[PDB]
């Protein structure tokens, strides 16, 4: 059928005219296929023969359908598409299973010839004109235009979905207890009715759909739960990811590893603790895709843990709108966070992992706070609600960091949970200069054209020193100079620098870094008992700055 | 009768995607919108409108209000609401002892919007978990939050205010977006009486806080007045002055630096010399006054930077070129993001009153954190533009109090 629903008005982009593309010659047998097919379609109303006036045209062709002996009709809508207006994005956003509510019974209905069942804006049909070529392209071809949504035209996905949504609205309005999801040409329908009345509601809906031009599978042809959908296995009362088989191989290609990382990342939505750090380091660099990468020790072991976590089926539950959500986060290892979200411990609605560096230097308290933020946004999308958090950090630790850190922050209601490793601050810089502690005036420098650097210090106790560095930068020498003061100093030390760069880094209390220097400087700060760090304007001629500026 | 509106030449409507909203806002947004729909202010739209702007709900009291983020539309119509017909900013407003701010946005709902412009005001009400299609709408009338609405209604507004302006020649009334600003030097009781008199005129046309800009003074860079001075203290001092040296003509440091002689212990106490105690004072008096040589340039964007000072204090500067401060200030007294959200609104309010313009904000926060939370605390009808920055640690203390 062709739905009786009203059409969506459409037009070409503002300056443009419709397509005028020449139909190329086709082989005789493709010409025969097209004639039979367009004859079928024409008798269904799908297309109409058009007069000589219509100046627009769009090429067409025919292909032998799969491994069968029927043909398909393909239209090339490139030109028309480039000239057609933009539409509302079909709809961007897929429901996550963990957001779905438990259902007693669920059914899938398959919409027949979806696109060809919806009418095309009458004013627009003329621009869909196409021509079936005569043999050897000797005589004028048979010309047609579409009356329905062509397959392949820019606007069909969006006008179809809108048409369905509009058709469904009465049904939804008279059936609020019932749940329906539109994806492409599929409808899924959930109820908390028993098999009997549910089957009855499905028929009223089919009748309603057929009243509107849309044919569906009979009570016999509707697929059974559990369904595969978007990589998921849905059951009425639980959900999981669809089967994931990790291959047994002696040799892993770059392509094998990427795909393995992909499946593992996918499974981590519901399999707790999946890790891919070690496998991911392998992907590092830049081989060819067919290149073999021997697994490291810590990668072959990582595969081991994962293969274990997966050996047994795991499902997530569905969302109860009446209850709070609880999110728990653990530090796995090196910048790797994992988390679980549940309403009844420990039946997870879903799990996940967070592993991102924001900047070259951070600390566990920053990273934890970022995972919290990532999880909060995710909860808003999936449930429209923020979770209550349980975090491996003491309220005192987090309150110490937040207050004295210069960036603003905030995380929703949370409370301490003792799941080691606990996140902590590994050292605190002093807030006032230290008495009885040597003052190191440090300074580092680099000649831009040489890549040569000197780094050094003078102290109030008269200690002095300079070390030469090669291929270094200004930024590096300033960090080396502070590193030097740290190595040569006692457990308490004041350090005066003119590098805002160095001060920024260290004052942020990093506990890990991409820089070897900074990692050492950090290792050094853990050892100290008290470090006070001070900044001074360079070259302003300051008592101690001037001194070690003359040496380096 | 509608006024023809068009975008800036070449460019296309906004296609800004809707943010995730909580269950509650979505609920409130549906209620509100079905009501606006049967009053004809908005109409449902089809997929042939590809445009979008974000929407959300605020409670300013407990009453949900709809707020549409027209920053992109506004940017994309900007020639229209500024340089065709536009609203003049009176310089006397910032001088008044009392300015009252009144919401008159509800007046726009009585004016038809140019039919061919309507499609650009498209917005979407999302569903949770994307389980059903968003509810899409267009405006039929002048929308709140769009900078075109007061431009178009301006003609009706002066007519409405004409009697009251005639009867009170010394009161300044300024419109910006959905608000009226009303200033006088009347004693506060009589100022209020006049605000009420004003509301009564407004009420005959379909419209139902107090600032004291006069009492705004800059927050100088503060120079400590130490009982006793250490090397550490004197080095801080020099840095602060060093930095001020690039804003304020005449700042001097050379005497003080002389006190930093050789390589001393940070904690060593040092006597302040005759010439040093003199700079100190000279620089304070300079720091007390406005920056000589800095001026507001009408063609340039205003920028506003905010630093977290801890303990609930926040410092800020307004400038067009870095370090050329038009205005500095602080704002005081829980939740970091709540305080920041409040400080932004306050600063935007002063900025509108002073220049008739909102600043582009540099916010000391993580994009993600701000975006999750700010709508929880927003109480204003506009939204300024903003970006996110890591405060250079020094800048923070140089502005500390
Ligand atoms: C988004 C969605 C995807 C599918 C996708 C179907 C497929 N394939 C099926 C339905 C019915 C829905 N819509 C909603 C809305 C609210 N709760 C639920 N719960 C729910 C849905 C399916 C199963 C099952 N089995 C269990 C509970 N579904």
């Amino acid at each position: 059928p062709i739905s009786p629903i009203e059409t969506v008005p459409v037009k070409l982009k503002p300056g443009m005219d419709g397509p005028k593309v020449k139909q190329w010659p086709l082989t005789e047998e493709k010409i025969k296929a097209l004639v039979e097919i367009c004859t079928e379609m024409e008798k269904e109303g799908k297309i109409s023969k058009i007069g000589p006036e219509n100046p627009y045209n769009t090429p067409v062709f025919a292909i032998k359908k799969k491994d069968s002996t029927k043909w398909r009709k393909l239209v090339d809508f490139r030109e028309l598409n480039k000239r057609t207006q933009d539409f509302w994005e079909v709809q961007l956003g897929i429901p996550h299973p963990a957001g779905l509510k438990k259902k007693k019974s669920v059914t899938v209905l398959d919409v027949g010839d979806a696109y060809f069942s919806v009418p095309l804006d009458e004013d627009f049909r003329k621009y869909t004109a196409f021509t079936i070529p005569s043999i050897n392209n000797e005589t004028p071809g048979i010309r047609y235009q579409y009356n329905v949504l062509p397959q392949g035209w820019k606007g069909s996905p969006a006008i179809f979905q809108s048409s369905m949504t509009k058709i469904l609205e009465p049904f939804r309005k008279q059936n609020p207890d019932i749940v329906i999801y539109q994806y492409m040409d599929d409808l899924y329908v959930g109820s908390d009715l028993e098999i009997g009345q549910h089957r009855t509601k499905i028929e009223e809906l089919r009748q309603h759909l057929l009243r509107w031009g849309l044919t569906t599978p009979d009570k016999k042809h509707q697929k059974e739960p559990p369904f595969l959908w978007m990589g998921y296995e849905l059951h009425p009362d639980k959900w999981t990811v669809q089967p994931i088989v990790l291959p047994e191989k002696d040799s892993w290609t770059v392509n094998d590893i990427q795909k393995l990382v992909g499946k593992l990342n996918w499974a981590s939505q519901i399999y707790p603790g999946i890790k891919v750090r070690q496998l991911c380091k392998l992907l590092r660099g830049t081989k060819a895709l067919t290149e073999v990468i021997p697994l490291t020790e810590e990668a072959e072991l990582e595969l081991a843990e994962n293969r274990e976590i997966l050996k047994e089926p795991v499902h997530g539950v569905y969302y109860d709108p009446s209850k709070d959500l609880i999110a728990e986060i653990q530090k796995q290892g090196q910048g790797q966070w994992t988390y679980q979200i549940y309403q009844e411990p420990f039946k997870n609605l879903k799990t996940g992992k967070y592993a991102r560096m924001r900047g070259a230097h951070t600390n566990d308290v920053k990273q934890l706070t970022e995972a919290v933020q990532k999880i909060t946004t995710e909860s808003i999308v999936i449930w429209g609600k923020t979770p209550k958090f349980k975090l491996p950090i003491q309220k005192e630790t987090w309150e110490t960091w937040w207050t004295e850190y210069w960036q603003a922050t905030w995380i929703p209601e949370w409370e301490f949970v003792n799941t080691p490793p606990l996140v902590k601050l590994w050292y605190q810089l002093e807030k006032e200069p230290i008495v009885g502690a040597e003052t190191f005036y440090v300074d580092g420098a680099a000649n831009r054209e040489t890549k040569l650097g000197k780094a050094g210090y003078v102290t109030n106790r008269g200690r002095q020193k300079v070390v030469t560095l090669t291929d270094t930068t200004n930024q590096k020498t300033e960090l080396q100079a502070i590193y030097l003061a740290l190595q040569d100093s006692g457990l308490e030390v004041n350090i005066v620098t003119d590098s805002q760069y160095a001060l920024g880094i260290i004052q942020a209390q990093p506990d890990q870094s991409e820089s070897e220097l900074v990692n050492q400087i950090i290792e050094q700060l853990i050892k100290k008992e008290k470090v006070y760090l001070a900044w001074v304007p360079a070259h302003k001629g300051i008592g101690g700055n001037e001194q070690v500026d003359k040496l380096v | 009768e509608t006024v023809p509106v068009k975008l800036k030449p070449g460019m296309d409507g906004p296609k800004v995607k809707q943010w995730p909203l909580t269950e509650e806002k979505i609920k409130a947004l549906v209620e509100i919108c079905t009501e606006m729909e049967k009053e004809g202010k908005i109409s449902k739209i089809g997929p042939e409108n590809p445009y979008n702007t974000p929407v959300f709900a605020i409670k300013k009291s407990t009453k949900w209000r709809k707020l549409v983020d027209f920053r992109e539309l506004n940017k994309r119509t900007q020639d229209f609401w500024e340089v065709q017909l536009g609203i003049p900013h009176p310089a006397g407003l910032k001088k008044k002892k009392s300015v009252t701010v009144l919401d008159v946005g509800d007046a726009y709902f009585s004016v038809p919007l140019d039919e061919d412009f309507r499609k650009y005001t498209a917005f979407t009400i999302p569903s949770i978990n994307n389980e059903t299609p968003g509810i899409r709408y267009q405006y039929n009338v002048l929308p709140q939050g769009w900078k075109g609405s007061p431009a178009i209604f301006q003609s009706s507004m002066t007519k409405i205010l004409e009697p009251f302006r005639k009867q009170n020649p010394d009161i300044v009334i300024y419109q910006y977006m959905d608000d009226l600003y009303v200033g006088s030097d009347l004693e506060i009781g009589q100022h209020r009486t006049k605000i009420e008199e004003l509301r009564q005129h407004l009420l005959r046309w379909g419209l139902t806080y107090e600032l004291h800009p006069d009492k705004w003074t800059v927050q100088p860079i503060v120079l400590p007045e130490k009982d006793s001075w250490t090397v550490n203290d004197i080095q801080k001092l020099v840095g602060k002055l060093n930095w001020a040296s690039q804003i304020y003509p005449g700042i001097k440091v050379r005497q003080l630096c002389k006190l930093l002689r050789g390589t001393k212990a940070l904690t060593e106490v040092i006597p302040l010399t005759e010439e040093a105690e003199l700079e100190l004072a000279e620089n304070r008096e300079i720091l007390k006054e406005p920056v000589h040589g800095v001026y507001y340039d009408p063609s340039k964007d205003l920028i506003a930077e905010i630093q977290k000072q801890g303990q609930g204090q926040w410092t800020y500067q307004i400038y067009q070129e870095p370090f050329k401060n038009l205005k500095t200030g602080k704002y005081a007294r829980t939740n970091d993001v709540k305080q920041l959200t409040e400080a932004v609104q306050k600063i935007t309010t002063e900025s509108i009153v002073i220049w008739g313009k909102t600043p582009k904000f540099k916010l000391p926060i993580q994009k993600e954190t701000w975006e999750t939370w700010w709508t929880e605390y927003w109480q204003a009808t506009w939204i300024p533009e903003w970006e996110f920055v890591n405060t250079p640690p020094l800048v923070k203390l140089w502005y500390q109090l």
